[PDB]
């Protein structure tokens, strides 16, 4: 039937090094903060399409909101414009920046920033302060503020009473594999699950819901 | 006109006749002082003239 | 290609990424088999302006049918037809807004003309007003169907 | 589940607490973890967690939580019985957190919740430095251990150190905000715990010394935990906590003893199925089908992390150690909220906590029904048992002894007291416990105290509820079409009862205002007036910022306004207020309610202001509260004095209406230091009229403000924007183009994360972060709240360049353009006269 | 003393009544502690100090501001509320309190109840202001209003409080303030003859689910059924009193004897079978029949005496065949041919006649301009409709007490209506342009939309 | 871990009665419970065997002298 399939952590983590060339570094849905299917479904909900953006024909034809008469408040005399409103104000907060929203989407608002650091040498352990992570402050602090115990008085443990896991190695060689993998994209995130099509894999998929190719000709945009 | 017609919800806008050929800018300004004169007019003329022999 | 010319790659023609493209003509494959299929069925088999004038033809047909039904067609039979005349008049008779009385016909048939005539009055009413809406918008239109809803209105 | 019920009657048991976040995604998934472990039936799917505490489906889609969810159930203690836990989880966002204001009158015990990898944050120094000004108990709780962990992948040691860093950092914060000395927090103390909310990870000291003493050995859990929290080291010879740290390499015995194990388990879960393998299982007393094996690492590390942490016993202990019972609680609440005065009869009784004394519950939360058409108040019983269908008399906010027209008589029907499965089949509660009230909204806006009805007849409702926040962003709504006006103005109601912060006003322009503090909270107010409270479609108009009136110069010549009768005119010179007086007194440190000889030596001492000027007649603004204050240095040698105490309330209403509406753009005005210079009137009665004095005043000191050098006033909003090191330059940047200025910049201490403290004015501030983090291309994230009055450019009534309709103003120009348009949208005469 | 003190309260004049109006803040929005400016016409939430009011008052200079609820002019600019009786007209025209007595005095229509205005009360009959749209409900209220028995039911509020509203339903509330709308209309203390029904129309759209709204044009008969299902609701309910008031005073009984008669396709053998089946046989229909409704006769296709217009008008026995006629009934629209033979009963007191001249055909809605032919004088129907009912009604003289017709083409059309004053019989139009109208002046020549008679 | 024990410890705060084996029942709030029984109760009133009574203001009564106690109702659900 060759429909399921139950695999290992090193079978993901060599596929994950092999498949790096065609799988972007991007880890936190923040990146697609604007390109996510939610944010396109409300541009193409309105007239105004996003810079990134493709645009549309409008649903109907929207005579109503398309150019309004001058009223008493939306008289652009009184209206103080210090910023231009652009698509992105619209589209990150459609119920706001926009007069009469209708039928729009609603978009996630945030993602808490994925602070993870990739594996740049195997041999290093995988449970080290990568110099990239800020410094902290050692600082001596001979104050003792904090509450302090008795001097060689109490605290009997009998010697039967170890620090729960040991004799076990608290970094292996698969850990750091292991870790990466946790924040893989979708396929490999997955430790086992069921097959897929051949036709109906995109690998192009994730490379145009990025946010652009930066340095490109202006046909590769279009 | 007020007194003959209230206009305590602001509506007399709500139906306003406008150019729509002209731009924004400059086709009719639908402020609410100048609606209310404009529907008072109208008002005025309907009623200087009946409603029998004619009608606007 | 942008990607794949993206660096010390040649900007050359050297580019092999087939699949992209061709899962997209797999589903637009998948997509069109269908008509295919239909049309190669139909040749290997032995087989290989209306709503007005439908409803008109479902009223003339269905007042016939009935009259026939009422009127013993095992007994009478020319007659019928002529009844088909006085149909004929009894529109015309509502179209130029004129009198109809037929005496010699009886009460239950000038009942079932009058409820003909109504609705076909009706009905014609409604698609003459519906047709010069259509066409007073901007709809293309004919110039016998123009001349029939002008005559209409 | 009639136990549920029983411990309601102890008061003894029950434990009001309410919780803080950096984001509402922590806190929301600890209450689901609470949920998911008091009722076994919702269990959180492998996909998203269930967030329990997300009932608005807007929070739903947008991710972030919209309004405070009061749910929770009776939870057990490894070494206590099962108390009954209410949380009013709030939500984790810097506007937003003006909601979680109201949960501060809720309970008297904050559960703070800081992230272990982001540190402390803006929302938390806010709520935390809100909180200590509130007299509320404070346990902190290090979120998302496995970041550290997991995420950052430091080394044991270094994590512990990272987090001994938020610990003092949190606990030097506290003690600037408060100097109590109960402002020790440590594992040790117990007023730590720490829990990931992740994989339902969490414990204290003394929750893995029972975990100990349960696998092996009979050690007393207090005094291990007692020693392990520290830096205390452990010695294996010894075999003690040894303070000295004879061993060379050994490791410190939190680090030793906790954090490794967990990481040893976290390594063996994530590594490889082999590397947790069923012996390693074994070694850790947990024995998994092979249906839990077949899952995927998350589920995997879960379902590892809940069995072997039991049932986050260790919270529970925590809270019960410090958070109080409201019987033992319910006296500083007393002391504090109450405006009446602990001193009260009725106000001892209720320090008391007495169910069987007068009914006192204090209602401020409002929550909608599903079908919306009503609505439910929820708040504490302070004093007094509720009863379905009794009736009570319910005091409004701005209820008071003078007038009993403001306090109306309705009556409660069911109270749904319940909220974990959201069931309304309470009949009655007892005091010190939340009650959803039903019936009695209609009354009451918000934050009113309903009562018995004839029990008590001088019981007044607690104090007004007050925000640290301050909503600056007003925008206008109308309608479509007029035709359904009043049906929008329904929801508005809606709207101006459901959200405290919230500020509906009808402008005298015909235009109904919103008055919100930030951009997303505005957009959630529109998203639930639209689609719950009002279904008409309503057209808005852009966001503006309210703005302020000051001064910078003396008045060059004294203002006089004569009253009517017998002409009876009063002069006065207005003076700018003296430098950092402002935020002082609208710090609430000084109130015009304090003895004359103390704010005379305040005064003298802090700000060397004369004693004769002190003891001058003080106004202060409205509520004692305005910056623009008011003394009354008229001279005691004229006649006057007799007539000034006479007018002296006459003169203050005319200040504080001043104050509420200024000369230009009617707006509020601040930093003023009004001086009544003089006034000569007809000691008559009958020429001392009322109405002829406030318009004077007004007059006055519209023309004082005139005669001074006025300014215009922008709110800077603070904003902590957080970015990786690279964008940091970039993020400037977008300061630069939005006018704005960085105030301060540093690294986030164990995270490669980089925070920068800036100061952008409101004017600019809106979609301030949507492009910060579109320019960073979704890196970046920030978070802005409201900070001070800063004067802006330019002279609002000098003659300038008009500018065009659609082209920003060059900075000289700004002020004067910002006056005519404020005054000519609020509907009063854009132009200013010299001579009104 | 201090109430009339003030010369502001001379000073203060009801320059605009604008009471019809909700009553809701000008500043506040909101509906708690709303004192009306007294001078100035404007409603604010605030206070005399240091509010809303306050304002208004150091603002508009009126010193003196009815109260939200006791209406108290305030007698001191800020100090206290204490009204005046010499400009007590306004108090009395915000409040309807005509007792059973004073309600006989208002029986007595017969005496010139001149407004304070000088126009003319009209009892029931004031010709109020109407919405643009849906003015059709509008009529049918003021039709409805007309019957002194119904003012009278509006004017016992206590009668009106006994019973309870329930939170969750808004109904009663609507209800209640409609009542109170309504009386206020008939009360004599009214001072313009013009009464805004925009909070009427909002508390209608309100409590009805948007039906028969006054944004768009309503049917008459459609709106009549709501407002008596609504008024109906109001007054019964889990009260032991379940038949209410407003609907046991035009409830009625038909005792339609339905038959199921077989479908025209059946043949002879299967109409014989399903008679063996007991499928004809006639079952009781027992139907409440709130409001009878009569349908006119077919339109004539073609005019034959006067090819320009055929008008054929339809005798009153027409109704009154309804004894026999409608028992004599044996179609329906579905597919089997329902033989309703319809049989009246027990007539309620009110009888409510509904035209339903608007007919949806196969395409358009159309309405049969037949002339009513109605003649306004005693009737038999009753009688005709159960013989033996005679002793039990013996009322039996009705008198079209209001009629109301439909005029102008069916999309953009309006109504006029024609209602007499029990006893005085004045038989006025209830129009605001032509408030005396006694002659029928070819009233019955219209189609008339509804009828409302009282069995007197 | 025990299951009186543990009811013991979980009906602290609320108003019960324990008989000593010396005849003397105490009511009050049990103020602490310990795992070995022993009580320590704040307010209670004392009842001795010869049916003389007393308050005590805090008490604490260890488990090896005491009977039986009785709990509140609200512990069975």
């Amino acid at each position: 039937t060759y429909q399921r399939w139950q695999f290992t952590l090193p079978m993901m983590s060599t596929l994950y090094r092999l498949a790096n060339q065609l799988l972007t570094d991007l880890v936190d849905d923040n990146y697609f903060y604007l390109f996510d299917l939610k944010a396109f479904f409300t541009s193409k909900a309105l007239n105004m399409a996003i810079p990134g953006g493709p645009k549309f024909e409008p649903l109907v034809r929207d005579i109503n909101l398309q150019d309004e008469d001058w009223n008493e408040f939306n008289d652009i005399n009184k209206i103080i414009i210090r910023q231009p409103i652009r698509t992105e104000y619209k589209i990150a907060f459609p119920y706001l920046y926009n007069n009469l929203p209708h039928h729009v989407h609603l978009t996630w608002y945030h993602t808490p920033n994925v602070v993870f650091i990739k594996t740049e040498d195997p041999d290093l352990p995988a449970f080290y302060f990568d110099p990239l992570i800020n410094p902290i402050s050692h600082r001596h602090s001979v104050k003792s503020q904090e509450p302090l115990p008795d001097d060689d008085e109490e605290f009997e443990l009998p010697e039967f009473v170890e620090p729960f896991l040991k004799d076990t190695p608290l970094y292996t060689d698969n850990t750091a594999n292991g870790i990466a993998l946790l924040w893989a994209p979708r396929p490999f995130n997955l430790r086992s699950g069921r097959t897929r099509r051949a036709l109906d894999i995109p690998l192009v998929k994730n490379w145009y819901r990025e946010h652009c190719p930066a340095g490109q000709p202006v046909k590769v945009r279009v | 006109y007020l007194t003959e017609h209230p206009d305590p919800n602001n509506e007399n806008i709500v139906g306003y006749n406008n150019k729509k050929c002209w731009p924004r800018d400059a086709r009719m300004r639908l402020m609410k002082h100048d609606v209310n004169l404009g529907r008072a007019v109208f008002w005025d003329i309907k009623n200087r003239l009946p409603r029998s022999v004619t009608t606007v | 290609y942008y990607r794949f010319n993206t660096g010390p790659v040649g900007k050359g023609p050297g580019c092999g990424f087939w699949a992209a493209g061709w899962r997209v003509w797999l589903f637009f494959m998948r997509g069109i088999t269908p008509l295919l299929e239909r049309w190669l069925g139909n040749l290997l088999a032995r087989q290989f302006q209306r709503v007005e004038s439908h409803f008109d033809l479902e009223l003339r047909a269905a007042v016939m049918h009935d009259i026939l039904d009422m009127m013993p067609e095992g007994i009478k039979q020319n007659k019928a037809r002529t009844i088909l005349q006085h149909l004929s008049e009894a529109w015309r008779c509502w179209k130029a807004n004129i009198p109809w009385k037929v005496p010699g016909l009886p009460t239950p048939i000038e009942n079932m003309i009058l409820r003909y005539v109504k609705a076909k009055a009706d009905w014609w009413t409604n698609t003459a007003h519906y047709n010069r809406e259509r066409i007073r918008r901007g709809a293309t239109v004919d110039k016998t169907v123009c001349k029939k809803n002008l005559g209409r209105l | 589940m009639d136990f549920l019920a029983d411990l309601m009657d102890n008061s003894e048991l029950i434990r009001n607490v309410t919780l803080c976040g950096h984001l509402h995604h922590g806190k929301t998934c600890f209450v689901d973890c609470l949920i998911e472990q008091t009722h076994p039936e919702i269990r959180k799917r492998y996909d998203q967690d269930l967030c329990y505490t997300d009932i608005l489906f807007t929070e739903q889609e947008r991710g972030v939580g919209i309004k405070s969810t009061p749910v929770t159930v009776v939870l057990p203690d490894t070494k206590g019985k099962s108390y009954l836990f209410n949380i009013m989880d709030t939500p984790g966002h810097v506007n937003f957190s003006d909601e979680v204001t109201a949960g501060l009158r809720i309970s008297d015990g904050v559960v703070l919740f800081i992230d272990a990898a982001e540190g402390v944050m803006l929302n938390t120094e806010r709520l935390i430095k809100h909180a200590v000004q509130e007299r509320l108990a404070v346990t902190v709780c290090i979120n998302k251990i496995d970041r550290l962990i997991l995420e950052l992948k430091l080394p044991p040691t270094d994590a512990y150190y990272k987090l001994r860093h938020i610990v003092d950092e949190v606990n030097g914060l506290i003690s600037m905000y408060s100097t109590d000395e109960n402002l020790i927090l440590s594992p040790l103390l117990g007023n730590v715990c720490f829990s990931s909310s992740q994989y339902s990870i969490c414990f204290t000291l003394g929750s893995f010394a029972k975990i100990y003493a349960d696998t092996f050995g009979d050690i007393n859990y207090q005094e291990f935990a007692k020693r392990l929290w520290g830096d205390i080291y452990f010695n294996p010879k010894t075999r003690k906590f040894t303070k000295k740290a004879p061993t060379s390499s050994s490791q410190r015995s939190f680090v030793e003893f906790i954090l490794e194990p967990l990481y040893k388990i976290l390594a063996q879960v994530v590594g490889d199925v082999d590397t947790s393998l069923p012996r390693t299982l074994d070694e850790l007393g947990i024995h998994l089908t092979k249906e839990e094996l077949k899952l995927n690492i998350r589920p995997l590390l879960r379902l590892v992390c809940k069995k072997f942490f039991g049932e986050f016993t260790g919270f529970v202990d925590m809270c019960v150690q410090h958070i109080p019972s409201p019987k033992v609680g319910a006296k500083p609440k007393i002391e504090h909220t109450y405006t009446g005065g602990v001193d009260s009869d009725l106000g001892e009784a209720m320090s008391d906590c007495d169910p069987d004394g007068p009914l006192m519950c204090h209602t401020t939360k409002m929550y909608s029904t599903d079908d919306g058409v009503q609505f439910h108040a929820f708040g504490r019983v302070l004093s007094g048992t509720i009863h379905a269908g009794q009736p009570v008399k319910v005091l409004g906010e701005n209820y008071t002894l003078e007038d009993e027209e403001d306090s109306q008589i309705c009556t409660v029907g069911r109270l749904w007291i319940s909220v974990a499965r959201y069931h309304i089949e309470v009949n009655r509660v007892p005091a010190g416990n939340w009650v959803l009230i039903e019936g009695v909204d209609q009354p009451i806006v918000k934050t009113a105290t309903i009562t018995e009805p004839r029990g008590n007849e001088e019981a007044q409702i607690f104090r007004p509820l007050k925000f640290n926040t301050t909503s600056v962003i007003k925008i206008a709504v109308e309608p479509v079409n007029p035709s359904e006006l009043p049906k929008m103005l329904d929801g508005l109601r809606k709207v101006n009862k459901s959200y405290p912060s919230l500020t509906t006003k009808v402008e005298e322009s015909g235009e109904h205002v919103i008055l919100g503090t930030g951009e997303l909270y505005l957009d959630c107010v529109m998203h639930d007036l639209r689609k719950m409270y009002s279904e008409i479609d309503i057209k808005v108009a852009d966001p503006v910022v309210t703005f302020c009136e000051t001064v910078v110069e003396t008045s060059s010549l004294k203002c006089f306004a004569e009253t009517p009768n017998k002409k009876n005119k009063i002069t006065m010179i207005a003076e700018p207020l003296e430098k950092g007086l402002a935020e002082d007194i609208e710090n609430e440190v000084v109130q015009i309610t304090w003895n004359r000889k103390k704010l005379g030596e305040f005064f003298q001492t802090k700000y060397d202001w004369d004693l004769l000027a002190a003891r001058s007649i003080w106004a202060f603004g409205p509520d004692a509260t305005g910056p623009n204050i008011l003394v009354d240095d008229t001279l005691p040698s004229e006649v006057d004095k007799a007539l000034l105490g006479s007018v002296k309330d006459s003169i203050v209403q005319g200040f504080q209406w001043g104050t509420r509406e200024g000369p230009l753009c009617d707006e509020l005005i601040r930093n003023v230091k009004f001086k009544i210079l003089d006034a000569v009137v007809a000691q008559e009665p009958l020429h001392r009229g009322g109405g002829q004095i406030i318009p004077t005043a007004r007059r006055v000191v519209y023309s004082a403000f005139l005669m001074a050098t006025p300014r215009l006033m922008e709110p800077y909003y603070f904003v902590e924007v957080q970015a990786p090191a690279d964008c940091v330059s970039a993020v400037y940047t977008v300061l630069a183009r939005r006018r704005g200025h960085v105030t301060q910049d540093a690294p986030i201490p164990g995270s490669p994360l980089y925070t920068i403290k800036a100061f952008i004015p409101a004017i600019d501030s809106f979609g301030f972060e949507t492009d910060l983090r579109t320019h960073t291309q979704g890196q970046a994230f920030s978070l802005s709240v409201f900070h001070h009055w800063q004067i802006v450019p330019g002279d609002p009534l000098d003659k300038s360049i008009v500018i065009r309709p659609l082209e920003p103003q060059p900075a000289p120009h700004l002020a004067r353009e910002f006056m005519i348009k404020t005054r000519r949208r609020k509907g009063l005469s854009e132009d200013v006269s010299i001579s009104k | 003393r201090r109430s009339r003190h003030c010369p502001y309260l001379d000073t203060i004049n009801r320059s605009v009544l604008d009471f019809d109006f909700e009553k809701l803040c000008s500043i506040s929005l909101s509906h708690i502690n709303a004192y009306a400016c007294l001078v100035c016409g404007k409603y604010f939430q605030g206070r005399g100090l240091k509010s809303h009011a306050y304002i208004h008052s150091v603002q508009f200079s009126h010193h003196v501001f009815l109260n939200l609820h006791t209406l108290k002019f305030y007698c001191l600019p800020d100090n206290y509320e204490i009204i005046d009786s010499s400009l007590e007209d306004i108090t009395y025209v915000l409040k309807p309190t005509f007792t059973k007595q004073q309600i006989a005095n208002l029986d007595k229509q017969a005496k010139l109840s001149r407004a304070y205005d000088g126009t003319t009360y009209l009892p029931g009959i004031v010709g109020l202001n109407n919405i643009k749209a849906n003015d059709y409900a509008n009529a049918v209220l003021q039709a409805l209003s007309n019957v002194p028995p119904l003012r009278n039911y509006f004017l016992e509020e206590d009668n009106y409080k006994n019973i309870k509203r329930p939170p969750g339903d808004i109904m009663f509330l609507l209800v209640q303030r409609f009542g109170e709308l309504m009386r206020k209309l008939w009360n004599p203390r009214n001072f313009k003859a013009h009464v805004s029904p925009h909070e009427m129309l909002q508390a209608v759209v309100l409590c009805s689910k948007k039906t028969f709204q006054i944004t768009k044009q309503g049917d008459g008969v459609d709106f009549l059924s709501w407002f008596l299902n609504a008024l109906h609701s109001a007054l019964g309910g889990t009260k032991k009193k379940k038949k209410t008031i407003v609907t046991d005073v035009f409830q009625g009984s038909m005792r339609i004897f339905t038959k199921k008669l077989p479908h025209p396709d059946l043949p002879a053998e299967e109409k014989e079978q399903l008679l063996h089946n007991d499928e004809y046989q006639e079952t009781m229909v027992e139907s409440t029949f709130m409001y009878l409704t009569l349908d006119l006769p077919t339109a004539p296709l073609y005019k034959d005496e006067k090819e320009q217009l055929i008008i054929p008008q339809v005798p009153l026995f027409n109704i009154l065949a309804k004894f026999n006629g409608i028992t004599e009934k044996e179609y329906k629209t579905y597919k089997e041919n329902f033989l309703k033979r319809f049989q009246l009963t027990k007539l309620p007191p009110y009888l409510i006649f509904c035209i339903k001249r608007f007919t949806k055909n196969n395409f358009f809605v159309e309405k049969n301009p037949t002339i009513v032919n109605f003649p306004i004088t005693n009737v038999d129907l009753r009688e005709y409709l159960s013989e033996e009912v005679q002793a039990v009604h013996k009322n039996t003289t009705y008198d079209l007490i209001a009629n109301i017709v439909h005029d102008g083409k069916p999309s953009e059309g309006s109504y006029r209506i024609h209602v007499l004053h029990h006893g005085t019989g004045k038989w006025y139009e209830l129009q605001d342009l032509q408030v005396t109208d006694i002659l029928p002046q070819m009233i019955t020549l219209s189609e008339a939309y509804i009828q409302i008679w009282k069995r007197r | 871990i025990g299951v009186p024990i543990k009811v013991l410890h979980e009906a602290e705060g609320h108003i019960v009665t324990c008989e000593t084996n010396t005849g003397e029942v105490y009511r009050g709030k049990l103020i602490e419970a310990e795992d070995n029984m022993n009580c320590q109760m704040s307010n209670i009133t004392v009842t001795y065997r010869d049916g003389r009574v007393a308050q005590l203001e805090q008490v604490y009564i260890r488990g090896s002298k005491i009977r039986f106690l009785i709990l509140p109702d609200m512990l069975k659900n």
